[PDB]
């Protein structure tokens, strides 16, 4: 039971490394973009 | 300059969702950081 049990949280655990991967390169693909979005917004703001 | 500020009213919503974003993102990083930690102990655990 314990080796089965072991087995079924070893999947969930890599499962949940590689969700948790895939999440950090979106979350730094999105500061990216805000960060270039900043940039033009400070521009608007001083041609406004 | 009525159609610049339009868009400064978009970009500052755009701006308020990013960071309500931002703070809900990492709070799922975070609870996704105390899931991790209680599956490696379980993982230590089970090893044991």
């Amino acid at each position: 039971t314990i080796n089965q049990m072991e087995i079924s949280l070893k999947e969930e655990e890599i499962q949940l490394n590689e969700a948790t991967e895939k999440t950090n390169q979106l979350l730094a693909n999105l500061d990216k973009e805000s960060k270039k979005a900043n940039q033009k917004g400070e521009e608007v703001a001083a041609t406004n | 300059l009525e159609k610049a500020r339009e868009d400064l009213a978009q970009i500052q919503a755009y701006i308020k969702n990013l960071k309500d974003v931002y703070t809900k993102q990492m709070e799922e990083k975070n609870e996704l950081e105390m899931k991790a930690a209680k599956t490696k102990k379980k993982i230590n655990t089970a090893r044991t």
